[PDB]
Formats: structure tokens, sequence, C-alpha cells
């Protein structure tokens, strides 16, 4: 396996296995589904931990007023680009006194992750960010990958068996652009709970919720904030 | 890109730096030097590498170089790789004169060169110095100071030193003729002459194929004396002649 | 760039440098070269022959003097020859700034071999296969010096380099005795050029520089045909 | 003969041979370009051909010839990736020459720079050795004609009849006994032998649009890029 | 088995009335004993046929195949470049076989300016490493 | 054949191929009974084999795609019963580097746990487990993400 | 190798099979296996675990009194002269080998046997030791 | 072994497979083309849709450099944005020192310096991205150029990239380089790209358009696909 | 196959870091407990010889006033992280005038946990146990060498880690008090200690809002030993 040595050397097929190996850790993360309607957007993630008494590590965390995000991959490099994201948030908040459209900002994140892919001894960064953002043109949902290829979508997912969520999404998600905030939230768990193994919850502290819009400011929702989201539904038929 | 260097700095499965062994072999190949006991003087002896008689030899001393007016050093190893250390230590002893305006005791000077000799060893996988050199001179405190440099970083200084695999047979002769003051500079001349007679395989011990130097303490001269070949000819001839009188035990 | 600069050429189990052994092999497979220090000045001859008739000696030269009073010859590749010559011309100013006087012969050999020996311990490549012959005239007695890749230099009256450097030198040992003159040095230079000839006695197949106590003199092949036509 | 990474980098073999730049000698054959140069008494000629994949090939980007200054010009062989960058380095050396020195460049010192540049890149194997072959002409006073060729080996040599490339071994070997002898060189005489040497390997006698042929004579020292009209006039002039 | 081949030509005998013709992959491994005249009398070989000579190599390919009368020989010669007689022919017939896949009988060079072009491009992928010592 | 000696045993048996060539090149009679060849890889061989007489058609078979990848095991699992919901896109979307033969074994271990489950029929939750069950690698640990 | 051999793997596997046959499947047979090499490096480290797992003997170099304990066993048979002493010689000498300290007596077994004498002389044994000293020094 | 590993180390064939590995990596990309008439330069790209995958209009391979110059890329998408942004901001340097439009022929020299240098150093690698460069102006004219991972600066009147390339640009010769009007050639090339680059393998796809030329007065933007729907207004009847 | 030391794994993750995660298993055993009255903790000194001096070996250190920390596996690298983070706690007191919160020690350490790189240098094998009491009451925190932070009511490291936590899962509950946490933990400690229990085998580390610091004092631990 001498052709997989470094990111510099290309595979016999003209590929780099280092990026493919970083895609693994992205898929090894928790199942998280961000989504957006024509008006407002909601993103849902999954908290996990090691032992029973160990507190579930939070995934969704606030970045900017209009920017919510999910997370996965190495938490050290996640906080590295998280504080770097704060440096990007203070850019236009200082100079222009108004926030940044996220499209060109994620493109700068791609150029930020381009240098570690090129030079020798530099490694990519596993990133599970699902970025929701609002400029005056409406919502944006961007997936993140070590290859820095972002898709603007109405919804997507990254994690374990996250494709089965999309298969349940398409015919439903076409009608999910019309619905308002509340049901647009539990449509996120209408993905996660299928991506979760059927033999266990789906508890209160293992789920992450956030909501953001053009006229709405983003906030982290967990524990008591999940009370209206859990009630009003039924268990999956066996 | 990590597989190109041979990891000369990095430790070896043998429990020690592996390149230092081949370094001691570099000095331990073709290098021939020695030292003589110091009583109101000292002398030096080495082997002249040049076997060609057509050479000019206009540089005076060949293998011995003068670092300071009252202090010099013998050297064994690669020529230019040693010549880098000649001017380097000469400048280190010069920056000390640039500091105190006063000569340099050899102690802190040798340890300074040892801290420089470990540079190639301790970083970058650099090739360690393939040169191990001797030390001679005089100071206000201990008088005549005769030291020795080692590739491992130690100063192995003795008043009687050995350099080279062929000179390793002289250590038994050094302790067989060993005395202290007692020994005259002339006695050390015949001592080192019999050292070459036992070690060097040159028939009759040709005087022009080996280098000899001396040193004296004079007020305030303290001259490091390069000698003409006339006194060395008659010295080795008078030496083996005294050996012809030393075989009378039969 | 990378900037590794590691020492990768290392000691052999015998203690020597196998790469420098490959360097002296490039010198041993080098072009025949000789020079003679006798009496008033030094004479340089060696050989230059083109791969075909398409080339001439009137433009590109294998022998470029370092100074007006100091000439130089060598063995091995030309590209690295002009590289160390370029550094020799630059280093000549570092000397001339302080001294404001011309330079002794051995003064170049000290600093050139120091940079050459530095280029051994330094990363990248090594002194390669270029073994330079430095000559000149100072203090009334001229000099002829030659170093090696490892930086070891020696002084003598005459030597042979390149291919058959041992055979040509053993011929120069019997021919050269006591002292010689410039005309006699050129004469036995034709003898050592006729050793590997090839192109001896012909003006276009060799180039002859000569050092003198009045300063180095580089004569065109015209004078090479003058003295030797009529050779010997 | 090889110790460790020796085969993949530049050091000296037991015989002292370089493994990497000997691959650069066969790096010229990419594209199959053959450039021949014939320098006459008062003139110097360059001749090279091209390959056309289809009609979409642009006529403006056809030219493989480069022009150093208004007086002097160049021609490259081998892979075009190393040639375009090495020519831009010649633009930098010529512009800096006129700037600081402020007089005409002999074209000999330019070939000295490129010879050392390709050598310095041959020194350290961690950057590409740049095995492209550098061929120029020259115009200088009192020296008559000037032609210099900087080889990827790091040295510069050039004369009346000199060429480099894949098939130049055949043609120039014919040019050994063909050129001299005594043969005098005029404009149409140097261009004729520039066609005949191409007629040794090829002998296609194709229309002038395919060849890239530079020529420089000393009346007005400025070199001019040739138009297919005058070459067509020379093509009907070489048919007897 | 080589020693006799030598000695048979090393005679002691005159074989002149027999004409020994020799061809193989490469003229390299034969060892110098064969490589001298006598055993190897002359040096003859083949190179890539010129497109001018390939213009004729297609005629003897285009002769046995009849089609609609639309032809430009230099078209395939200028499009398809640097080939061999069999390599051209077989693919030229393969083009006719690739074009007759449409079940129509006569085929203009259109398919052939495509097939022979595209098919030999696949065939020139394995043209790699075909250049052997003399 | 290697190229230079010494020596290969098949270097003599290459002549069987050279005679196979000599029968398809220097000899007519090979015209009938069309012959086909196959390898795991085309990597290094006698490259002169290009011709109609010697090998001609070169068809690179890539990794089976989601068209086949969904259908291959579908025709491999048509032998066996299915709880009548299976995406077949699930695999086909998540199939990367998966060979057409691996898909044959995907339904095996999926059916093997269905065996030891005592189950009557195979379901997608049992199917999709067999995807990551056969490939790739691991076990190692799941941690610091969970 | 002598004669003809190759490549590495066939020599690697004949050692790999040497252990794998000795592994073994499934052999009680003893033949208690003693194995040695003075260079611990080159062996594949996997040879230890199947066997022998518990033992690889470390050979210490001889110390001063070990050389004393070893030496007299040889010269027990060879009669020493009056001035001959075991200690002082090997006391001054350093880093010897049991073979040498055994073979240093053979040099006196020449000259004394050249004179055909049953007795060792230290005047020679000192002076002749230089030859074995020259044997270790220069050889 | 492994002569292809480092980019600064040659191979016995005289090249580096890192460039070759990057070449055939671009072959897996979808259609990337360009064509220039007298009135402008037409650009188009075929988007491959794996499943949904996302909203329409996101992360298109069509990029932009200046008002008169734009990018149509191929290969890896991130490094395409990289070299696109490098050439994007590079025009600001020419605009700062001078203030007029950057010539496209000498703008490709910059990307030639970047890609070639990345092939020079052993630490970094070559970029596996190719692209097309085209433009038109009243004081300049139509110039189309093509750059590949090998760092070759060259151009044609029309060119193609991706799986179907030589077969796609063959019938393009029917469309003239001058006499044709690129306004109508929009749908003329649309019928080629719709028929060529066979979609039977992957049924889900999408098509993008752009243009630059005199009709927009040296402005490079997307000729509207939602207006007149020129893409499929014709090509639906071209394959039947 | 050693490649770049930074190379990922095909599973996958960082090679060298995960190897050091397994290296944590040979460290000393330490168990913290979160209790409303205060956050306690203890460690086994692992006496290597009867000559050992008791006060020279301590596996628990004090970062801020009310913030403690523990070490695992390799020591000196963690000991550097200790005082280097204390500089950031003093810089926290610079602008904010008050004591650093126990949760912010994560951002003060785990952010800089692994900065290592070949250019501009090697990872760590030590996991830290962060004790303390912030404005919200008692908090027990733990971080790994890779920088991943998690809040645990009880956390064990080193050798007994998996075994101690598996046994302590039953005895822990939300109503656990301080004195009960100390005497119920030493039952596990006396099970996970090889040497006979004495004053030099184990030390106590506690933090309380009203009693401090404390830490803990000697000769009182012997009073708890007779309460075994
Ligand atoms: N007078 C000659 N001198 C040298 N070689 C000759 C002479 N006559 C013929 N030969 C060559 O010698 C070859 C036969 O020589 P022979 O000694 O039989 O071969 P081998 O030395 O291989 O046994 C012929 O091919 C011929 O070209």
């Amino acid at each position: 396996n001498q052709y997989d040595n470094d990111v510099t050397v290309w595979s016999p097929q003209g590929r780099i296995h280092q990026i493919e190996y970083a895609m693994e850790a992205v898929k090894q993360g928790s199942a998280t589904v961000g989504l957006k309607s024509k008006t407002h957007a909601v993103l849902v993630a999954l908290k996990r931990a090691q032992s029973e008494l160990a507190a579930h590590q939070k995934k969704i965390l606030h970045v900017d007023n209009h920017i919510g995000i999910s997370i996965a991959g190495l938490t050290a490099d996640a906080r590295l680009l998280c504080n770097f994201m704060r440096q990007e948030c203070l850019d236009s908040r200082f100079v222009f006194d108004r926030p940044l459209p996220v499209s060109r900002l994620v493109s700068l994140i791609g150029s930020k992750t381009q240098i570690p892919t090129q030079r020798y001894g530099r490694r990519p960064y596993g990133v599970g960010l699902l970025i929701a953002g609002y400029d005056d043109m409406g919502p944006h949902i961007f997936q993140t990958c070590p290859s820095a290829n972002y898709f603007d979508c109405r919804a997507m997912s990254i994690g374990a068996r996250s494709q089965s969520a999309r298969t349940y999404l398409e015919r439903h998600m076409s009608e999910f652009m019309e619905c308002n905030l509340n049901e647009l939230v539990k449509h996120g768990l209408r993905a996660l709970r299928e991506t979760l193994p059927a033999e266990q919850d789906l508890t209160t502290k293992n789920v992450s919720i956030g909501i953001v819009g053009k006229d709405l400011e983003f906030t982290i929702y967990d524990d008591d904030d999940v009370s209206p989201f859990l009630e009003g539904l039924e268990e999956r038929p066996q | 890109s990590r597989r190109y260097d041979s990891r000369t700095t990095i430790f070896s499965p043998e429990g020690r730096l592996y390149q230092v062994e081949y370094a001691m072999e570099a000095i331990g190949h073709a290098g021939t030097c020695l030292g003589i006991l110091a009583n109101d003087g000292v002398l030096l002896a080495a082997e002249r590498r040049n076997i060609h008689k057509l050479l000019d030899e206009v540089f005076f001393s060949e293998k011995i170089y003068k670092l300071n007016e009252d202090m010099a050093c013998s050297v064994a190893g690669i020529t230019s790789d040693a010549n880098v250390l000649t001017n380097e230590l000469r400048l280190i002893a010069q920056r000390y004169l640039l500091q105190y305006q006063e000569p340099i005791p050899c102690e802190q000077l040798v340890t300074a060169l040892c801290d420089i000799k470990q540079a190639y060893t301790q970083f970058g996988g650099k090739r360690p110095f393939g040169v191990s050199l001797l030390y001679i001179g005089w100071d206000k405190h201990y008088g005549f100071q005769l030291y020795q440099s080692d590739p491992s970083g130690n100063y192995g200084g003795w008043k009687a030193t050995c350099i080279g695999n062929n000179s390793a047979a002289a250590v038994s002769m050094l302790k067989q003729d060993y005395k202290e003051g007692e020994m005259t500079l002339k006695s050390a001349l015949a001592l080192a002459i019999k050292v070459l007679n036992k070690t060097m395989d040159v028939s009759k011990l040709s005087a022009e194929k080996v280098e000899i130097a001396t040193l004296t303490r004079e007020n305030g001269k303290t001259v490091i004396r390069v000698l003409k070949q006339k006194e060395v000819e008659q010295l080795i001839k008078k030496h083996e002649e005294e050996e012809a009188k030393a075989e009378r035990e039969k | 760039e990378r900037g590794y600069s590691f020492s990768l050429t290392t000691f052999s189990p015998s203690g020597k440098l196998v790469q420098i052994e490959y360097a002296l092999a490039a010198v041993a497979g080098g072009a025949p070269s000789v020079g003679i220090k006798a009496a008033n000045g030094v004479v340089l001859a060696t050989e230059k022959k083109q791969k075909s008739i398409l080339y001439d000696e009137r433009s590109v030269h294998k022998v470029e003097p370092i100074t007006k009073h100091i000439g130089l010859v060598y063995s091995g590749m030309g590209p690295d020859y002009r590289v160390l010559v370029h550094r020799a011309r630059k280093l000549a100013q570092q000397y001339y700034l302080v001294y404001q006087e011309p330079i002794p012969t051995a003064q170049l050999v000290q600093r050139v071999a120091s940079v050459m020996q530095e280029y051994t311990q330094s990363g990248g490549v090594r002194p390669f296969g270029v073994s330079l012959l430095i000559c000149g005239w100072n203090e009334g007695r001229p000099y002829l010096f030659q170093s090696d890749p490892s930086g070891a230099y020696f002084a003598w009256k005459a030597t042979a380099m390149g291919k058959n450097y041992v055979n040509g030198k053993t011929f120069l040992e019997k021919r050269y005795n006591e002292d010689l003159e410039l005309e006699d040095a050129i004469h036995t230079a034709i003898l050592t050029l006729k050793e590997s000839f090839e192109g001896q006695m012909t003006e276009d197949n060799i180039e002859v520089g000569i050092c003198n106590e009045a300063g180095f003199r580089r004569l065109t092949p015209t004078e090479v045909k003058d003295y030797l036509a009529a050779i010997a | 003969s090889s110790a460790g990474f020796d085969r993949h980098i530049t050091i000296f073999s037991p015989e002292g041979r370089l493994y990497q730049v000997e691959y650069a000698f066969k790096a010229i054959n990419q594209g199959g370009l053959t450039s021949v140069a014939v320098r006459g008494k008062d003139c110097a000629v360059i001749v090279t051909q091209k390959k056309v994949p289809d009609k979409l090939l642009d006529s403006s980007t056809v030219t493989h010839l480069f022009k150093i200054t208004e007086n002097i010009g160049c021609v490259m062989t081998g892979m075009t990736a190393d040639s375009r960058s090495q020519v831009q380095r010649a633009r930098y050396e010529a512009a800096n020459w006129k700037y600081k020195y402020g007089y005409e460049i002999p074209v000999d010192m330019l070939c000295k720079r490129i010879a050392d540049i390709s050598q310095v890149y041959t020194q350290n194997a961690e950057m590409r050795p740049l095995g492209c072959c550098m061929i120029l002409i020259g115009i200088d006073e009192e020296q008559g004609p000037q032609v210099y060729k900087c080889d990827p080996a790091g040295y510069y040599c050039g004369f009346k009849a000199t060429a480099a490339g894949v098939k130049q071994t055949e043609s120039t070997s014919f040019l050994e006994k063909k050129v001299k002898k005594k043969f005098d060189w005029t404009f149409e005489q140097t261009v004729e032998t520039a066609i005949t040497c191409l007629s040794t390997v090829l002998s296609i006698d194709f229309k002038p649009s395919e060849i890239e042929v530079g020529v420089v004579t000393v009346e007005n020292p400025k070199f001019r890029i040739l138009t297919e009209a005058e070459i067509d006039a020379h093509l009907v002039a070489l048919a007897e | 088995t080589l020693m006799e081949l030598l000695n048979q030509m090393d005679g002691f005998d005159t074989l002149h009335r027999v004409k020994m013709i020799m061809a193989t992959n490469r003229p390299d491994t034969l060892d110098p004993a064969l490589l001298r005249p006598g055993r190897l009398d002359r040096k003859i070989h083949i190179d890539l046929p010129n497109e001018q000579a390939r213009l004729d190599i297609l005629k003897i390919h285009a002769g046995p195949i009849t089609k609609h009368g639309e032809i430009d020989y230099e078209a395939i010669v200028k499009l398809s470049d640097g080939f061999n007689g069999a390599d051209l022919r077989n693919v030229c017939t393969e083009a006719g076989m690739f074009a007759i896949r449409a079940d129509h009988d006569f085929v203009v060079q259109e398919d052939f300016m495509k097939a022979v072009r595209k098919v030999a491009d696949s065939k020139k992928l394995e043209s790699k490493l075909d250049y052997k010592p003399v | 054949k290697r190229f230079d000696s010494e020596k290969a045993g098949d270097r003599e048996v290459q002549r069987t191929m050279l005679e196979l060539l000599n029968q398809l090149d220097g000899f007519q009679p090979n015209t009938q009974v069309k012959v086909i060849a196959a390898t795991n890889r085309v990597d290094i061989l006698d490259p002169a084999l290009l011709r109609s007489g010697r090998l001609d058609r070169k068809i690179e078979f890539p990794m089976p795609n989601e068209e086949a990848r969904a259908r291959i095991m579908q025709i491999h699992s048509r032998k066996m019963n299915v709880s009548p919901d299976v995406n077949y896109e699930e695999l086909a979307r998540c199939t990367d580097d998966f060979n057409g033969a691996q898909c044959k074994a995907v339904c095996v271990e999926a059916g093997m746990i269905a065996l030891r489950r005592g189950a009557t029929e195979l379901t997608h939750e049992d199917y999709m487990e067999g995807i990551l069950e056969v490939q790739a690698k691991k076990k190692a640990n799941l941690q610091y993400y969970a | 190798y002598d004669s003809n051999s190759g490549g590495e793997r066939e020599i690697q596997r004949t050692m790999l099979e040497l252990l794998n046959q000795l592994d073994g499947f499934d052999s009680r047979g003893d033949v208690k296996v003693i194995m040695a090499t003075n260079r611990i490096e080159t062996l594949d480290p996997a040879l230890i675990r199947p066997g022998r797992i518990d033992r690889k003997i470390e050979f210490p170099l001889p110390d001063e009194k070990t050389k004393k304990r070893i030496f007299q066993i040889h010269t027990s048979r060879m009669t020493l002269a009056d001035d001959v002493t075991l200690d002082d010689l090997i006391m001054a000498k350093d880093d010897l080998s049991g073979a040498d300290i055994k073979a240093i007596c053979t040099e006196a077994g020449l000259m004394a046997l050249r004179e055909r004498r049953m007795k060792v002389t230290n005047e020679d044994f000192k002076k002749s030791k230089e030859n074995v000293l020259y044997k270790k020094q220069e050889g | 072994t492994g002569y292809d590993l480092s980019a600064s180390t040659f191979s016995p064939d005289g090249r580096v497979f890192q460039v070759e590995y990057a070449m055939k990596a671009v072959e897996n990309s979808s259609t990337a083309i360009g064509i220039r008439c007298k009135d402008g330069v037409v650009f188009g790209v075929e988007k491959l849709v794996l499943s949904k995958l996302y909203e329409e209009g996101s992360n298109k391979r069509l990029f932009n450099v200046d008002r008169h110059v734009g990018m149509a890329v191929a290969g890896l998408l991130a490094d395409a944005r990289s070299l696109a942004d490098i050439a994007r901001e590079e025009a600001s340097n020419f605009r700062s020192n001078f203030g007029y439009n950057i010539p496209l022929k000498h703008l490709a020299d910059r990307v030639a310096m970047y890609v070639h240098a990345y092939t020079l150093y052993s630490a970094v690698r070559p970029f596996g991205c190719s692209f097309m460069l085209g433009s038109y102006s009243v004081n300049d004219g139509a110039q189309l150029y093509m750059i590949d991972p090998s760092g070759v600066s060259y151009g044609y009147w029309g060119c193609a990239i991706g799986k179907a390339r030589q077969a796609a640009k063959t019938e393009i010769e029917k469309l003239q380089m001058k006499e044709m009007t690129c306004r109508d050639i929009v749908k003329e090339v649309a019928k080629i790209i719709y028929i060529v680059h066979d979609e039977v393998k992957d049924k889900a796809f999408e098509l993008e358009l752009s243009w630059v030329g005199e009709l927009t007065n040296g402005r490079h933007e997307i000729v509207p696909k939602d207006i007149r729907e020129e893409a499929e207004k014709y090509a639906k009847e071209s394959l039947k | 196959y050693d490649r770049g030391v930074n190379t990922f794994s095909p599973e996958g993750r960082l090679f060298q870091v995960e190897y050091a995660i397994e290296a944590i298993k040979l460290g000393s055993t330490a168990i913290g407990i979160q209790t409303s009255e205060g956050v306690c903790l203890a460690v086994e000194k692992r006496i290597t010889s009867p000559l050992m001096e008791p006060s020279s070996i301590e596996k628990i250190v004090e970062i801020d006033a009310h913030i403690g920390c523990a070490m695992s596996g390799l020591i000196a690298d963690a000991k550097t992280l200790i005082d280097k983070a204390r500089v950031e706690t003093q810089n926290h007191w610079f602008t904010y005038n008050e004591t650093m919160t126990v949760e912010s020690v994560t951002q003060a350490v785990s952010n800089l946990a692994l900065q290592f790189g070949e250019e501009d240098s090697r990872p760590f094998g030590v996991a830290l146990l962060f004790g303390g009491v912030d404005e919200k009451g008692p908090q027990l925190f733990h971080m790994d060498p890779s920088g991943t932070f998690v809040q645990c009511d009880a956390r064990a490291i080193g050798s007994a880690s998996e075994g101690a936590q598996s046994s302590l899962q039953e005895v822990y509950h939300k109503s656990m008090t301080l004195k009960e946490a100390i005497k119920s933990s030493l039952i596990i400690l006396k099970q996970v200690m090889e040497e006979k229990l004495n004053a030099t085998n184990i030390e106590l580390a506690t933090v309380q809002p009203g009693q401090n610091f404390h830490m803990f004092t000697k000769e009182e631990l012997e009073e708890v030993i007779k309460d075994i």
C-alpha cells in the first residue's frame, strides 16, 4: 500500500485515499439532519456519550445570530474551526456591522482546508458541520466534507445510515418546504429516529434541536425545549 | 518524505547512537598520533600521510596546526573537516581573547568545542564530526595541559594519549616506560621514537614519513617549535643506535 | 520549497564516504589533465575535444583563469566547474575588500575547500566529481595546488588527473627532475598530452594556459601550434 | 550500484552517472518535435515542424518559437511545460540585464545563467530538474554570427551547424560532411540546407504552413517572425 | 542447441545455397556470436509506416471492402495516425463490423472516421512500451 | 517474457503464445474457432499482442454501478425470500468499491444472522446491517464521538 | 549465498517454515530445541513467543576475576616458570575473550616448544602476548 | 520501485505518473467544453445528479475571473475553486497596476506558473484540475485556451473535456469558427452535448449555459436558461 | 509502514493519537465523585520501593483556587500543561477579576491539547481529571489526550479505569453525600490497590465551597483508614 503513503501521491486511479479515510470519520459521527423550508430552517442532531452517568456531549452549538450548525469529526479541530468561524463572524460584524452571507464564507472555508491537503505532512480535517445560514435571499443548508464540497440543499444528513433518512425525505421533503416551524422541527426526528437503531430511544438528552430564520435568531434547544417536539407523535410500527 | 534520511541522530536498537561507532572508525582509520609526558616541556609526534617525494611541503607543519601563540593542537581525521574546526576553535579562542584580552585556559575551551561537536549529533540527523583531535599548551594554573577529544563528547585528556588502531600497541609501552619527572624531553623523544618503532611498520623507521613537533615554556615567549628534519634524522638514528646497545642483554 | 538540508551521505562500515568514493570515481573517469610548477611559472595543458566537428575552441573554453595572475584547470563536468568558478570570482572580492591587494594561491584553496567540505556536511548534493587544479604566482615562487571532493589538498610540482592519472604521473616522475623551465614544462606537457592522445600536438584539440611571475598568460591555440608543430 | 532512494534521486553511481536527468534526455521525445539550426556566414536559421490533431487547432498558438528580445530569439524542445516557464525566466534575465547593466547582452551570459539554473535544479532532487533543452540564436557586433544552445545537462554550446532533438543524430551526422568541406552560406543557401536536413528524415515536402522556421540575417539586426508567404517562395525555389 | 547453430554456420561447410531469414521480437538477447555477419548477414527491419505509405496501406484494406462510393483516404490517414497495417486494417474492418452492427449494408467513412478513430484510441492505450532496443 | 535473461521458464512457453500468434499471424488456419482471453489485470505482458489475429477487443470492466449493483444481488437474492420492502438504493447509494461478488456475500451474512435469529424472512434492517457487517475492517473502537 | 539461491522470501519462508514446522501442528516431539545467534537484531521477533518463550541467555563479557577464574584452568596443565603470574597480565588487560585468554597460552606453546620445553616463561608470555595483543590490536 | 511517487522524481519513461494520474482523473469528470465564434465564446457544462442531490443552482463548475473572462473547470471541485480564486484575484493585480483588462493569453501563463511549480516541488503535488478559458472583446477578439494538470497553455477554436471528448468535438467542426453566430450556436452546441456524453448510464443530469462576447459588450455571465429555454427547445428533436 | 506520523486510518482516525489512547491503560488509578457538598477524588501513588517519600509523589494538582486536576500515564508533559494553564487562569483573573469557571478549563486546555505538527511536536498520552466548584455548584470534568471533553459524575483512569467504573456504576446515585463518597470509594480503592493500605499508598483530593483548601491534609487520611 505504498501508493497511499501521502496526500501528495495519487492512487493508480487518480484519487487520494487520505480524503476517503477522512470521510469515514465523518460517517462514524452521530446521525444529524439539517433542513430548511422556503421560509424558516431547522436542524436536528444526536447527542451521545461513553458511560451512563457521562453527560451527552452537545452537537449543535451557536455561532452567529442567523447561523446554526451541527458538528461531527474531531472535536479539537472542530473547536479550531469553530473559533476560526468566530473570527469570520467578527469580520463583517466589525467592518460592515452586518452578518456574512454564508455561501462565500464556506468557500473561504474550502480555501482554508485546501492548504492542508496540498503540502506534505499536512492532514485534512474531519468535519461534520451542517451549516444553516440566512442572508436576505433566504435559508442555506450546506454540508461539509474534508474535500470541502458543499451542497446547498433543502435537507441532508451525515452519520450512521444517514441515507435511509434521505430515502424517507424526498417525497416528504418536497412538501416540507411549505410547512411552518413546529412540524418542520419534528420532521428532523422523523429522520433521526429512523437512522437510530430500532431497539433504543431517542431520549430527551441525546437529541439536539435548533431553529433559525430570516427574522428569527438562532438558539440551542435541548432538555425542556424538546417537550413540544416529543409529544404529539407515535412510535414506529414494528 | 520521511524515509530519505538514515536517522543518524535518532537512537538505535543497540541502545546507543549508531553513527558514533562508524565515527570512531573514521578517526580510527589511517589516523596516527600520540602524546608525551609533560615535564618542563612537551612534544608531539604523528605520521606524514604523503608518500610522494615530488610534493613541495611548503606549508611547514602538515598534520599539526597552531590555534594560539602559546597553545596548539594535534588533529586526526579528515583534513578539511578538521580544518573547519581549526579556524572555528581558533575563532572561539580569538573571541575569548576578544573578551578578556588574555589567553584561554584549555579546560573551558575544550568543553566549548565538545558542545559544538554534539551539534551534528543532537539535531537534524546530521553527520557527526569525523575528526578527533588532541590538545597541548600551557596555562597560568596547571602548567602544561595535554587533553584529548572524543566523538562521544567527552574530553579524554591525559598527559599520554593514543590515537589510531596501530598506536593502540603503544599503550603497553607507555605504561612499561612510565615514569614521572624523571622523564626529560629527550627521554620522551626516545620514548615516542620507540613507540613508532614498535607500532609503525615502516622499515628502519624513516624520519621523513612521520611528523614530529615540540613545545617549550619560555618567558614570555613559550614557543611552539616546528623542527627541521636534521635533528629528527640524527634523533631516530641515535635512537635505534641506543637500541643496538639495548640488545646487549644476550 | 522543502529545505531538508540533512546530511544523508554517511559513514561506511569502514569509516569512509561511499558517495565521495563515487566522486573520486567520476574524477578517475575524467578527462586527462596535467600541470607543472617549475621555476618561473606554471603551465596548464589538459585536453578538450568536441564530440564532433560542429564545435570550435574559439568561444567555449574548458580553462577560464580565476584572476589575471591566477589560472585554473580541473577534471570532471563543466557545469559544476563554472559553478565553483562563479563562487571563486565572488569570493575573490570578499578577500580584495579588506586587503586591496591580489590574493595568494593557497588563500583560495583554504576557503574554497572549506565551502566544499561544508557542502559535504550540508544537505542536497556534494562536491560531485569536479577536482580543481589551482595555480598562480606569488612572493616570487609560483604554486600548483589540487584538492579533492573531501577537501584534501596537496602541493607538488606536477601531477596527472582524469583517466590514466597514475600512468602519466609515473612518466612525469622520471622526466621531471631538479627544476624545469617554461619551455621544458610545455615540452613534457606535450609528452603527457601524447600519453592519452587522441588529440596531442594539434592546436584545436588542446588549450594551453601558462602562469608566470609576471602574471598568468592565456595563449590562443595559435601559440600552441607555434611551440608545438614541430612538436618536440 | 543503487543505495536506498538513489534510483529515484540525483547522486553519482559507481561510474558517477545520474539516474534522473538521463530520464530527462528521453523527456524530449514527448510530442516528437525536431528543431534543427543552421547558422551561416551572415545569417542563422531555425527550422521546426508541428503536429496537427484536427482543424480546431489555432493558427495563433501554432508558434513554438520564442523571442527573447527584438534582436534575439529562441526555440524550445521537449515537454512544453518546462519550456514555457524556462522562457519566462529568460524574459526575466533579459529584462533585468538591460535594466541594471544598460547595454547589449552577448547572449553568452544569458546561456550561462540558464546553464547554471538547470544545473542548480539538477543539484537538489526535491525540485524538478527541468530537463527541457534551450536553443537560441545571437546577434552581436564584431563577432559575426552567433548561435548558442543551452543543454539540460547544465552547459552551453552552439556554433554554425548545431541542433538538438530526437532525430537530429541522423540529420546532423549528414550535416557533418555536407556543411563543410568549403560550402559558402547565403540566405537561400542556409534555408535550403535547413529544408534538406528535414528532407533526410521526413522528405514529405509538405506545404509551408506546418513548419515553424525562424531566420535572422544581419542587415537590420532585429529578428522577424516568418510568414508562410516567403517560405512558400523558398519552397518553389528549392524544387528543381 | 545454440552451439550447433553456430557451428553449422561456422563450417567447415558452405551453406550458400540456403538462405537463412531471421526475425523476432528484438535483436538484442541473441548474444554477439549471432549478431555478426555470417550468422546475421544484413540488417533489415520495419518502423511505423508513414502516413504517405499508410495512404497506400489503406487502399489494400479499402480494396476488398466495398461501400458507398464516398471516400477520402487521407481523412482516415490524417485522423488515424501512427498505426500499423494490420492495426489499421483490422480496426478498419472492425469499423465496418462496428458499423454493420446497425444491420445496414454499405457504410460511408462517417462511422469509420468515428470508429477507427475511437476504437484505435483504445488500441493505442496498449501501444505503451512497444519501443525496443536495436 | 521478462525481457532480458536469465531466465524465465515461460520464456520458452511464450513461444506457444508466439506460435499461437504465428498461427494467428504467420499462419492462416486459425481463422475459425474464435478464441478469447482473460486476466485479473492487463498490467504487464507482451504489448505487441494488439491485432485481430492476436488480441483485439479491449473492454475495461469498471466497478459495477448502482444500475447493476441494485440488480446483481436482486438477481442473487431472487433465489431467496424478501420482506417486501427493500430500498436496493440503500446499498446502491452506499456501495463504494463494493464488487459484484461482495454483493453476493452481502445477502449471505445478512441471511446468516437471519438464520441465527430464527427468522422466517429477511428484512432491510437485517439487510442494511450486512452492508457494514461484511465491509469494512474494524472492529477497533467507537469512542470520542460516542 | 553460496551456489544459487533466491529470493529473500524463499529464504525468509524456509526460516518461517523452520519455526512453523517446529510450531507445530501439532507436535509434542522433543528434541528439546536449543537455538542461538549472537546478533539479536536480524531474527524475526515472532520466533520467541511459540518457543522458546521463556529463555534467551545473556552472555556477559568477562570481568577481572572471571578472567582470573578462567585463566588458571588452562595453565593448570602448562607449567609456568617462577616469575609467571596469572593476575598482573590479565589485570592490566581489558575486554578480553575466553577464547583469547585460552589461546594466549598457545603462543608460549610455540617458542617453548620450539626449544622443546615443558614449561611456560612469562618473559616470553609477556613478550609473546604482544603477538596475541597484536592479534587483537592490529587484527 | 515506485518511480511515480514523487513529482520531483522522474520515471524510466521520462515523465511522472502523478501528472498522468491527474490526467485520467479529469477523464471521470462530466462535460466541460468551449467554442468561440466571431461574436463571442459559448460555454456549457453538464451537471451530474447522483440522487436528488440538493437544490438547483448550487456549486456549479462554471466560475468567473473578470467581467471579460470566466472559468469552466473539470476534475476535483475544491482545487478547481482554489485555482479559480487564484486566477480570480490575480486579475486584480493587473487591474491595480494598469487598470484595463488582462490579456487571456498571458493570464494563462500565471496558472501555468502555479501548476508547473506545484509539479516542481516534491513536498506539494500536482493539481488534478483542468479547465477552459475563453473571452472576446472589441479591442482583443476571441481567444479560447485549454489548461490541463500538466500545465500546458494552449487553445483551440473549440475543445471538450470529460468522458466523451474527442467524439464530442468531432462533429463540432460543422460549426464554423468565424462565419457562425455564437448566439445561435448556443442551441447548436446544446444539441451536441445533449446527444453526446451518453446519459443512459446515469439518467439524472442537468445542463448549464454561459456566454461572453460583443452582444453583452465584453461581459461574461450566463445567457439565461429560463429565458427562451434554448437548451432543450431544439435538442429534444435532435436525437430522433 | 510508517508514513508521515500524521496519517489517518482507514477505519479511521489518527494513528499515533489512538495508540496513545491505549497507553492510558497503564497509568495510575484515580476516581472522582461529584457531590453537592463537594467534589472529592483519590489516587494510588503506586509505591515502587520502601524508600519512597510520601509527599514527593502526587497525582493531583491545583490549577486555580477552586479548580483541581489529575495526571495519567506520562507525567512531565502534563505537569507542563498544569502550570501553563494556570497562566491562562491568571490571565482570566486579569480581565474578569474573578476565578475561572470549571467548565472553561476545557477551553483553556483541550483547545491547545494537541497542536503538534511536523513543521512549525508529538501528541500526549495523559488524560486529565478536572475537579472544581463553579457558580452553579460542584462540577466533575474529564478530558482525553485528543481534546475531546465530556462531563462525568464519576470517572476512572489508568489501570483500574474500566474495572473501577464498572464496579462503581452500582454504588453511585444522585443522593451520594461527601463523607459517603469518600468511604464508599476507598472500598474500590482498597480493591484496586496491590499494596496493603497505609498513609503512603493513597491520597485524597477534595474541593468544597465552605471548606478549603483542602485539597486534603495528612494524618486525617489515617483517621479514615481506621474507619475502613
Ligand atoms: N578472416 C576473418 N577474420 C575474422 N573473422 C572472420 C574472418 N572470416 C570470417 N569471419 C567471421 O567469423 C565468423 C565465423 O567464425 P567462427 O570462428 O566459426 O565463429 P565462432 O568464433 O563463433 O566459432 C563468420 O560469421 C565471419 O563473419
